[PDB]
């Protein structure tokens, strides 16, 4: 792989970064796959402002 | 390679790997949320080293009390 | 209700909001001109 | 090639070793927790708490444990007093084979992931070599970390269905293990009040979700993935380094100040306890209330605890006591047994002295008695060829109040001498020396140990910081390469 | 580097400005400390 | 398994080990007198 | 005086084991060449 | 462009030579009229110590540290 | 382009001196801080923090001038205008020591505007940063020693006050309260600064005598005056001198290059591990087995424990009026003297 | 006990300085 540094026979290595790659605008099962996610989400922080309003 | 039941199955959760949305996104939103939170450090510094009082809060063991 | 060194922490926000945006201000108008 | 300071350079480039190597640290550090901890309870005390504590006894992974819940011992007893608890399986002892065992675990699992090492997941598939997703990874870990911290706060903490957290009184003298409501007001940011605690756990962890959920569902933009060099998995340990010497730093502060999560029975006196002459004050408030009401000096000071003099002894502090002596406190002047009582000093004129006491600066400090306006009025001559002022020519008699000696009064030059000498580190104690050999000379309590640990530990990760925060922004010129470049496959030339 | 034609302010100006003028009103000063009689 | 590709070998020379080893007594001498005090 | 019986230990640890683990690695790196 | 060149050149010289002087008469009358002692707080040479006090003005509280050099200014220390 | 854009690349136009991202805030934060030391030691008095005089206004010379730290009763204080103890007052503001904190505040910022602009600079020019990694010496020593160490003590009042004398003072403090000189780590430290002066010396004095074309009429002309050398003499030579009078040489140029690196950075770094060690008020001022001989048996001395006596002699006829808030009055009966022993 | 713990180490020193001298790498 990285083969380097010839100032005493010697080794150091680095990594090897993925490409970059600009985005696809969603498909819309992308879009509805995604939304169960956030939904989930919205409803789960509701409730733990539900939790925390009760243990004080 | 070496096929696996659980590494099927978080192969979806490594699979966009390099992908970007164009250019600048969000950065003016982090840097809104970022300058909030240095505002907010040094409140919180100010109330600790006695440069901010607030009446009702006593900075000293006797809070304890 | 607001004591007094409160509107100091205020005065002292307020400083260093006019001092960064004078900065970047002038430097973005200067770059612009003689670009 | 590698050099010895470059061999666990081998793992960056795949996955399944590098979390080999990171099990194994988790392993050690579970087995280091649960050794040291059954090793000094062979060494602890629990038959005397209040002349006696953990922290006079160098303990160091004892105040940890006390402090969020855990007191019982399934030998009978308890670091409040309490013999003939029942703890159940949590106690101390407990604890620690837990943590051996869940270290037995981790070391079998770290043995699997380092022979099991060519996994396709760790693999991209469409060029067949390794890689991450590293904002993925984040905003996952982000969440769970969000959802502890949430959990904790609002099972733990609150003492909703565990135990709560230990809490105190201004001068630490009854403090225990009690519920916590939450405090969301102002006062919440009173960083010694154990409610503002309840608060951050709650309100950080719906912070941490609500973060966890955003960094799955956005990508990061073009500008910061070429500018920060992400993809880069050194760039993250980079951060990581910042992050966490900003924290070692601030609760190094924290320990060393003081705070209502670091009490004053579990880890001492703070240094600024003694230079305020807090409790000091608090007994003399203590005395003249109760004078007032109708006593004589006897009952007055035989009304104070044992406990409240014991803080008032400069032997408590972490800023005596050097680096190169090492052993509990109980090392440095042998362990306490009784109080003597409180010592006052009077001319044969009648007019009680005052006995100036000793800064923390210094090693060695002079006696000189000084009266009510602040002239001197008495003192112990360094001069063996010279006096103005003496325990021959001014006649000082010491009385005492309280403690062992109620109502003795010396007036023998000498014997008051040794009081005068002993009574510049505040309240008189008896000491037992012989148990531990001990020397007279200070030691530091465990919470000066724990702050120079990290102010140090934290000085050392900035060095850290800046050397991997350079080795990924110049990473193109420590290699001839470019990381942009795929490796070059055919030649063109141009030659004449 | 920063043209010869030099509009009145340019990063050179203020550079040269913000050390000349504080320092010749402080070597005015303490000038005048030197005739204050003990 | 299979064997791991990312295996590479460790070096440490001669005068390395002098001057390693220099380091270490030399250390030694100093903070010795502060261990046995 | 009272010198330690520890303090002989730690001199005794802090000089054997980095000078062992430095020569393995040097007879190592000999007979990677031979 | 070298700094010789601009400092003899005439636009130089017809600006500055009447402001150089003014700022060094303004240092000296900063110094010479007494103000400089009323501006920065240091006191003058007559007047460290009070009449009656022998001892220092040495301040003991921060939050009442103007009002207690204002103490100490008025019996004129 | 974009607003940035245009921005960022006047930022990094070709200029008498490079402004850079970094230095937007090296430039103020430097500035303030030298004009606020220069304002200080010429109008800014001490009277009411010390009870001493440091201005050219009270009349003093060059050596005996300061900006002189807060009292101890204003403890952790920032010390900010618009805070509540000068409550936006210039004149309580200079009187309270306040300008102390101003400078040593803007300067912590102007080291740190200063090592990002050694990394901006290599990174534009593409550079490795060594240089800028030499330069975490200074911040080590000035973070430790200006901010870190006062804010283990009580007050910034024990942190060293700007001037000359006002740091000849420092070191007499810590000989006689901490017994600097006898912990390991400030050992550690002036071997390594005394050892960097030497291998400055010793390099500029044999890369000097070995020159290709010390005579010749040399025809060489290119300096590349970024090599800095490094080519001007043959390494050859070098070596063959000095491994014959000390019986070791460099072979290898590029450790040599790295070494001289290493030795001065390492030796301030161990001295700033311990500096943070005193702020916990941890130092080593005695060997207990001398103390227990000497007091078994006082036929004993050594330079060890004369050395004991003399600091036990610095701090009580120093300290009455060095830490004045404490109002020590020391009879002259009591005060250490040789005579006595 | 600490002295010849003392002497041991310096008598190494010296020794290292032999090997460094009649003894270096052949530098090739
Ligand atoms: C690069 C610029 C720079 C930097 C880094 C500093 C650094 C500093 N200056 Mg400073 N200064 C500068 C330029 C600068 N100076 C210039 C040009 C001047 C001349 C006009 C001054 C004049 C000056 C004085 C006179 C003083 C300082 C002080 C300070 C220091 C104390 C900390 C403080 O008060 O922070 C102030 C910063 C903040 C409060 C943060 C501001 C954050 C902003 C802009 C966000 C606001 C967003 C929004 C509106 C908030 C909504 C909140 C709401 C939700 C509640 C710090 C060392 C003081 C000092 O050193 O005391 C020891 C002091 O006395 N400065
Ligand atoms: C001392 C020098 C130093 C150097 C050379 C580095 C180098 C670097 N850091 Mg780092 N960093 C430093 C100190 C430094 N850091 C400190 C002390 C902290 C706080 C703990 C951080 C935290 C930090 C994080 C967490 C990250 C970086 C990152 C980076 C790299 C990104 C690019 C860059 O130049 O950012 C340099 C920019 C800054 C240091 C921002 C300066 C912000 C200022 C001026 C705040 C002023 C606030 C206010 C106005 C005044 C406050 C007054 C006060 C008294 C209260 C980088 C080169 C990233 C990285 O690792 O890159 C690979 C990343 O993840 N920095
Ligand atoms: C209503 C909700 C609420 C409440 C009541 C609190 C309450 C609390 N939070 Mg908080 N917090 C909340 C929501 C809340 N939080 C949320 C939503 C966030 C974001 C998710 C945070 C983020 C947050 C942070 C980041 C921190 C706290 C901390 C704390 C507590 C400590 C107070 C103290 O001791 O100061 C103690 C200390 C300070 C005020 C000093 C801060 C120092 C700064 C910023 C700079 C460090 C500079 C440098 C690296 C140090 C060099 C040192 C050297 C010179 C010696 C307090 C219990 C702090 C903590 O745990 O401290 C132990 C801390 O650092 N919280
Ligand atoms: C599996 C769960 C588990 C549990 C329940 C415990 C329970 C316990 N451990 Mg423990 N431990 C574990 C796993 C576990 N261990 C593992 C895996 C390791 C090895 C890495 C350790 C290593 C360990 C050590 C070394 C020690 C303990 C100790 C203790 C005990 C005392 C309380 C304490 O120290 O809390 C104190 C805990 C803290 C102060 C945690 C602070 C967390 C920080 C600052 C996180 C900030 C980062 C975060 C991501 C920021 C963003 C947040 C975001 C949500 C916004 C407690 C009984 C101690 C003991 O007495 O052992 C006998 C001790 O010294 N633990
Ligand atoms: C890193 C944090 C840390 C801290 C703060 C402590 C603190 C404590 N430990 Mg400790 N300990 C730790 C980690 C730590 N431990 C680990 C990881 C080990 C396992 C190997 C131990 C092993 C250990 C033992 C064996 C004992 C303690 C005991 C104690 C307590 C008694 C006081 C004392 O004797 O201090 C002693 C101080 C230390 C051990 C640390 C400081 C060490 C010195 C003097 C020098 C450090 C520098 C060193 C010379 C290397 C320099 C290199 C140079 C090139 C720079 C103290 C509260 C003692 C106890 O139980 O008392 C009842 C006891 O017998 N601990
Ligand atoms: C926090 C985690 C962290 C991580 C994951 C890394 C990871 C790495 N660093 Mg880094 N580093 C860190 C912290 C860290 N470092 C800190 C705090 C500093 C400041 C001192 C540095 C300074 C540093 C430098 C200057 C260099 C590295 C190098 C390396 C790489 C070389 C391999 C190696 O293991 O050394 C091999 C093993 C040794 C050198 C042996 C160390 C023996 C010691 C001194 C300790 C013995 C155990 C210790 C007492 C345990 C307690 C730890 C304590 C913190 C509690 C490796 C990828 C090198 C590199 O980039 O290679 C390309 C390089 O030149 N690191
Ligand atoms: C005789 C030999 C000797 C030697 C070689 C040393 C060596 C050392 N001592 Mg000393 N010392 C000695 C004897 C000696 N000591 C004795 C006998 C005593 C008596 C007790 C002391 C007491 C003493 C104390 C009390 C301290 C030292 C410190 C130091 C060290 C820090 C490096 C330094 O100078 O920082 C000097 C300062 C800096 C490097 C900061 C520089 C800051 C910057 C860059 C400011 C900007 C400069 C400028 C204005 C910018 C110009 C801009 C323009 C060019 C464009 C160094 C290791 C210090 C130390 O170790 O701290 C860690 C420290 O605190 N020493
Ligand atoms: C007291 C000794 C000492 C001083 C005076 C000093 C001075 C300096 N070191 C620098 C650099 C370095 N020093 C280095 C290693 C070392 N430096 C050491 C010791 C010192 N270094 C030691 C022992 C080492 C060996 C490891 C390196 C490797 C570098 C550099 O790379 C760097 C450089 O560029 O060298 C040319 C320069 C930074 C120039 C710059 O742009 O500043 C930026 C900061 C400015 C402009 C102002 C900062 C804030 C201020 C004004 C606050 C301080 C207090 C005031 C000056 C008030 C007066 C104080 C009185 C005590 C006089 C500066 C001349
Ligand atoms: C397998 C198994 C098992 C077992 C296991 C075990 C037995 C474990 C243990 C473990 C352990 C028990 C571990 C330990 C470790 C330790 C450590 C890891 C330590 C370290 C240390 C250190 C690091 C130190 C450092 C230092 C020093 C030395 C000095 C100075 C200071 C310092 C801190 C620096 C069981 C049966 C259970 C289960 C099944 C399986
Ligand atoms: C959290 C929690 C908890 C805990 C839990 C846990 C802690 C779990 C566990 C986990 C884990 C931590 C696991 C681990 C596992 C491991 C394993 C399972 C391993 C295996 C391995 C193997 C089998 C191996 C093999 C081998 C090899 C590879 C080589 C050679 C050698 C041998 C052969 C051995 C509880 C309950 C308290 C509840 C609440 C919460
Ligand atoms: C404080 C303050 C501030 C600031 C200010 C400033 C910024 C100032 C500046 C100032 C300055 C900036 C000054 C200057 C001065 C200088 C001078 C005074 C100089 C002199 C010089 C000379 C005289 C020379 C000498 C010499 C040398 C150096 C070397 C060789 C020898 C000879 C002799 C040639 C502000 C407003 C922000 C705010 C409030 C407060």
């Amino acid at each position: 792989m990285r083969y380097t540094t010839d100032e005493g026979g010697r080794l150091n290595n680095f990594a090897i970064e993925p490409k970059v790659y600009q985005a696809q605008p969603w498909t819309p099962q992308q879009k509805v796959r995604a939304a169960l996610l956030v939904g989930g989400g919205l409803l789960l922080v509701a409730g733990l402002v539900a939790i925390a309003v009760g243990v004080s | 390679a070496r096929r696996t039941w659980l590494g099927d199955i978080l192969r979806p959760l490594n699979s966009e790997y390099g992908k970007v949305a164009p250019g600048w996104g969000t950065t003016p939103l982090m840097a809104v949320f970022m300058g909030l939170f240095l505002v907010f450090l040094l409140i919180i510094l100010e109330i600790y080293n006695s440069t901010l009082i607030l009446d009702g809060v006593n900075v000293s063991w006797k809070a304890l009390g | 209700t607001i004591t007094p060194s409160l509107k100091g922490f205020f005065i002292g926000l307020l400083s260093g909001a006019v001092v960064l945006g004078l900065t970047f201000a002038v430097l973005i108008a200067i770059s612009q001109i003689d670009k | 090639g590698l050099p010895w300071y470059r061999v666990h350079t081998v793992l960056i480039n795949d996955p399944g070793r590098l979390i080999a190597a990171h099990l194994m640290h988790t392993a050690l550090v579970a087995g280091w927790a649960g050794s040291m901890a059954l090793y000094e309870l062979a060494t602890f005390d629990p038959s005397d708490p209040v002349l006696n504590p953990m922290w006079r006894q160098g303990m160091f992974v004892l105040p940890f444990m006390a402090r969020l819940g855990v007191t019982g011992s399934w030998s009978g007893w308890s670091i409040t007093g309490e013999t003939g608890i029942d703890p159940g399986f949590w106690s101390f002892e407990g604890v620690a084979l837990a943590h051996i065992v869940l270290s037995g675990l981790l070391f079998l699992a770290a043995c699997w992931h380092w022979v099991y090492w060519d996994l396709e997941l760790f693999r991209d598939p469409r060029t067949g070599e390794p890689a991450l997703d590293l904002p993925k990874m984040f905003g996952i870990h982000l969440f769970l970390a969000g959802l502890l911290c949430f959990g904790f706060g609002a099972f733990h903490l609150t003492g909703l269905f565990g135990p709560g957290m230990w809490v105190s009184d201004p001068y630490g003298l009854t403090g225990s293990v009690q519920p916590v409501a939450p405090e969301w007001g102002p006062d919440g940011f009173n960083p010694y009040n154990p409610g503002g605690v309840v608060a951050h756990h709650i309100a950080a962890g719906i912070v941490g979700i609500i973060a966890g959920l955003f960094h799955i569902l956005v990508r990061p933009p073009q500008r910061l993935y070429k500018a920060l060099r992400m993809g880069n998995i050194e760039t993250v340990l980079s951060s990581s380094i910042a992050a966490v010497f900003f924290a070692a730093f601030v609760v190094a502060g924290t320990m060393w100040y003081g705070s209502a999560t670091t009490p004053i029975e579990l880890f001492g006196p703070t240094r600024y306890q003694w230079d305020s002459s807090y409790f000091q004050q608090e007994i003399n408030r203590r005395v003249q209330a109760s004078l007032a009401s109708g006593a004589t000096l006897e009952e007055a000071w035989s009304a104070i605890p044992e406990k409240l003099a014991f803080y008032d002894y400069i032997g408590n502090n972490p800023a005596k006591g050097g680096l190169f002596r090492t052993g509990p406190m109980n090392k440095g002047d042998g362990i306490a047994q009784a109080w003597k009582g409180h010592a006052v000093f009077r001319n044969k004129e009648g007019e009680e002295l005052f006995v100036r006491r000793m800064p923390a600066f210094f090693e060695s400090f002079p006696v000189i008695l000084t009266d009510k306006n602040g002239v001197v009025k008495a003192d112990i001559p360094f001069r063996r060829a010279e006096s103005k002022y003496s325990f021959e020519q001014q006649g000082v008699t010491v009385s005492f109040y309280g403690g062992e000696l109620n109502g003795q009064t010396f007036t023998d030059p000498p014997t008051v001498k040794s009081y005068a000498r002993k009574a510049i580190f505040g309240e008189i104690f008896e000491f037992d020396t012989e148990t531990l050999n001990s020397d007279g000379i200070f030691r530091t309590s465990p919470r000066g140990w724990f702050t120079f640990a990290h102010a140090v530990f934290a000085l050392l990760f900035f060095f850290g910081h800046i050397w991997h925060g350079a080795r990924t922004l110049f990473r193109d010129v420590f290699s001839g390469i470019d990381p942009e470049l795929s490796p070059e496959q055919v030649e063109w030339g141009f030659y004449q | 580097q920063e043209p010869v034609s030099y509009p009145i302010f340019t990063v050179r100006w203020v550079a040269v400005h913000t050390l000349a003028v504080p320092t010749i009103f402080f070597l005015g000063a303490i000038a005048a400390m030197q005739f204050i009689q003990r | 398994m299979e064997p791991n590709p990312n295996r590479q070998p460790v070096e440490l020379n001669r005068t390395s080990l002098y001057l390693g080893l220099l380091l270490i007594l030399v250390l030694a001498l100093l903070f010795s007198s502060y261990f046995f005090n | 005086m009272e010198v330690n019986q520890l303090g002989l230990i730690a001199t005794a640890l802090f000089v054997l084991v980095p000078s062992v683990f430095l020569i393995i690695l040097y007879v190592q790196t000999e007979s990677q060449q031979k | 462009r070298p700094f010789s060149d601009i400092i003899t050149s005439v636009r130089y010289w017809v600006i500055h030579s009447i402001t150089i002087p003014a700022l060094f008469i303004a240092g000296w009358l900063f110094v010479s009229t007494g103000l400089a002692y009323d501006v920065f707080g240091t006191p003058r040479p007559d007047s460290y110590y009070a009449q009656e006090q022998r001892s220092i003005p040495l301040v003991t509280d921060r939050f009442e540290a103007k009002q207690q050099v204002e103490t100490f200014l008025e019996q004129l220390k | 382009r974009g607003w940035f854009d245009i921005l960022d690349d006047w930022l990094k136009r070709d200029r008498f001196v490079f402004v850079g991202w970094s230095g937007i805030l090296l430039f103020p934060c430097a500035y303030l801080a030298l004009g606020g030391w220069l304002t200080g030691t010429t109008f800014v008095t001490s009277w009411y923090t010390h009870g001493l005089a440091s201005s050219y206004l009270e009349g003093c010379n060059f050596l005996t001038v300061a900006v002189s730290t807060p009292a101890n009763s204003m403890g952790h204080s920032l010390l900010l205008l618009w805070g509540p103890e000068a409550q936006g007052d210039f004149t309580r503001w200079c009187q309270l020591g306040g300008l102390w904190t101003f400078i040593a505040l803007h300067g912590a910022f102007g080291l740190i505007g200063f090592m990002l602009r050694q990394f901006e600079i290599a990174r534009l020019v593409g550079v490795r940063p060594y240089n800028a990694i030499a330069f975490s010496a200074p911040i080590a020593v000035f973070v430790s020693v200006f901010l870190i160490y006062p804010l283990g003590q009580s007050s910034w009042f024990f942190a060293p006050s700007f001037g000359v004398a006002a740091i000849f003072r420092f070191l007499l403090f810590f000989q006689g309260f901490h017994n600097w000189t006898l912990n390991p780590f400030h050992m550690m430290g002036v071997a390594g600064v005394l050892g960097g002066a030497l291998l400055c010396a010793i390099h500029g004095a044999t890369v000097e005598n070995t020159l290709f074309q010390d005579g010749e009429g040399a025809s060489t002309f290119r300096a590349f005056n970024p090599t800095q050398a490094e080519e001007t003499y043959s390494m050859v030579t070098a070596n063959r001198f000095w491994s014959q009078i000390f019986g070791i040489a460099f072979s290898n140029k590029r450790w040599l290059h790295f070494f001289m690196l290493f030795v001065p950075v390492t030796g301030l770094w161990m001295s700033a591990i311990g500096v943070v060690g005193l702020a916990l008020n941890l130092r080593s001022y005695d060997f207990i087995s001398q103390e227990i001989r000497a007091a078994e048996d006082p036929e004993f001395e050594t330079f060890y424990t004369k050395n004991l006596l003399l600091n036990e002699g610095i701090r009580a006829w120093m300290a009455p009026q060095d830490q004045p808030h404490e109002n020590f009055v020391f009879p002259e009966e009591v005060l250490p003297r040789g005579n006595a022993l | 006990m600490e002295t010849i713990t003392y002497v041991f180490i310096f008598a190494c020193i010296i020794a290292l300085f032999f090997f460094a001298i009649f003894f270096r790498e052949p530098p090739r």
